[PDB]
């Protein structure tokens, strides 16, 4: 609804959009909606980010750009390369955190050597 | 019901060969909606069913496949159809999408503005169009052939489409073009495909499979749209997404279709046969360059 444009406009009034969004949702703010949930044969590997959907039975796959705060808010990405890590790819998200796909990716990091979500797949 | 498990319905030659006047389209289930599986965008189910039918066509699937996607912005700021294209196409395929207003998309290139502003320097392999002009809803007089974005799409087919390439262009009862129907006669095969997810709409995807650059079938465009409406008025189609229940074979087959550069004089029966089978593309193999003009 108009609440997406509200929180998306809010992260335009801050120097730290990640913490801005996370503080907003943690205080009861309405999670960002309209993320592009894909339909997948839940027989994937389970890695965090993949070129094709890789959801397990405990996962859901989203279009990468739709779950990236910097893509959705049309603000500059923080990556040193300037390339978004999600855009053009697919992002797997635990089924329990589907209520807020954007805040989950802002709250977690894939394992460097392992590529699975630390705490949600990584076994190193 | 077997048809409920298919991705949709394709216009049969039974209605292609009819000769009737253009009549009003009256669907018994018109405007009825089907709940989407898993709260997912309706454009997810529609694009996937379109891709599932194209899985049964002789699509040319080369390396570095060039796909352009018009009308990709929907559902207020996103592009679910482009993401489905990313799920469907080979990982090395190039996706260029475009719509009038701003949106976020998983395409390689995203261009905002009128489709005329999309300058295609080379030739592409697959054209998907979900464009629809809102003024088409202002039904006043008789249902005449429309120009609008179809003039741009017709010129694209004649100039910027590889031999062996294919198109999928959305039409409705009132959003249609005589010239585009007649261009389907320059492909090896053609049909109109209506997804089961949106069977309650007169919407259909005009498919031209394997472009040949020469007239293979002489088509009366106005008479063929009347046949399309006659088919919709004669064919019960129930809303369904059963085809999406098993996605084990959804991805486009990695065909490795070769891309060849040939002069028009060198095109013979073997080349035409290979183009018609989805086994060959004829275009440049430069680096794709599509910008805003
Ligand atoms: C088929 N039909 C038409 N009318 C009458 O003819 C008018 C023009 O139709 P028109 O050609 O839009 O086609 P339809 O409304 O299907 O398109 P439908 O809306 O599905 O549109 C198909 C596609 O249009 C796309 N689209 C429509 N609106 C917009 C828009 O505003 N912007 C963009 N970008 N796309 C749009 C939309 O996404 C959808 O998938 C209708 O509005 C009725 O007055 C019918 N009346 C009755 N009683 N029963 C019918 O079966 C019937
Ligand atoms: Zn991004
Ligand atoms: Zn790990």
């Amino acid at each position: 609804f108009a609440s997406n444009s509200s929180v998306l406009s809010l992260v335009n009034f801050t120097v730290d959009p990640q913490k801005a969004y996370l503080d907003f949702v943690n205080a009861g703010g309405a999670p960002l909606t309209n993320c592009v949930k894909m339909l997948t044969p839940k027989t994937g590997t389970g890695i965090a980010i993949s070129v094709k959907p890789e959801s397990t039975a405990d996962q859901e796959t989203y279009g990468g750009a739709s779950v990236c705060l910097y893509c959705r808010a049309h603000i500059e990405h923080p990556d040193v390369s300037g390339v978004c890590k999600y855009k053009g790819k697919f992002v797997q998200i635990p089924a329990q955190c589907v209520r807020d796909p954007v805040g989950f990716c802002l709250s977690n990091t894939p394992c460097n050597v392992c590529q699975y979500w630390i705490g949600y797949g990584c076994n190193c | 019901a077997s048809a409920d498990w298919k991705p949709g319905h394709a216009m049969p030659s039974l209605f292609k060969v009819q000769n009737v006047n253009l009549e009003r389209c009256e669907l018994a289930n018109y405007k009825q909606s089907i709940p989407m599986p898993r709260g997912v965008h309706m454009n997810i189910a529609k694009y996937m069913q379109l891709c599932q039918y194209l899985n049964t066509c002789t699509l040319a699937v080369p390396a570095n496949m060039r796909v352009i996607h018009f009308g990709a912005g929907s559902d207020k700021g996103i592009a679910p159809g482009t993401s489905v294209l990313r799920q469907w196409l080979p990982t090395d395929a190039i996706i260029i999408d475009n719509d009038l207003n701003e949106f976020v998309s998983d395409a390689d290139i995203t261009l905002f503005g009128d489709c005329v502003t999309v300058r295609v320097g080379q030739q592409v392999d697959l054209v998907i169009s979900d464009m629809y002009d809102p003024t088409t809803k202002n039904v006043t007089g008789s249902n005449e052939s429309k120009a609008l974005f179809f003039t741009y799409l017709c010129n694209l087919i004649n100039n910027n489409l590889a031999l062996g390439g294919s198109v999928a262009i959305k039409i409705t009862e009132h959003s249609w073009s005589v010239e585009l129907y007649e261009l389907m006669g320059k492909f090896a095969w053609w049909t109109v495909f209506c997804t089961n997810a949106n069977a309650s709409s007169s919407e259909g995807f005009l498919l031209g499979i394997n472009y040949l650059g020469t007239i293979k079938e002489n088509i009366d465009g106005g008479a063929m749209h009347a046949n399309y409406i006659f088919w919709r008025n004669s064919t019960p189609m129930n809303l369904s997404t059963y085809s999406l229940f098993d996605l084990s074979k959804f991805q486009l087959k990695l065909k490795g279709t070769p891309v060849l550069q040939l002069k028009e004089s060198q095109i013979n029966e073997l080349v035409i046969s290979l183009l018609s089978q989805g086994k060959l593309l004829i275009r440049d193999n430069d680096t794709l360059s599509v910008s805003t003009d």
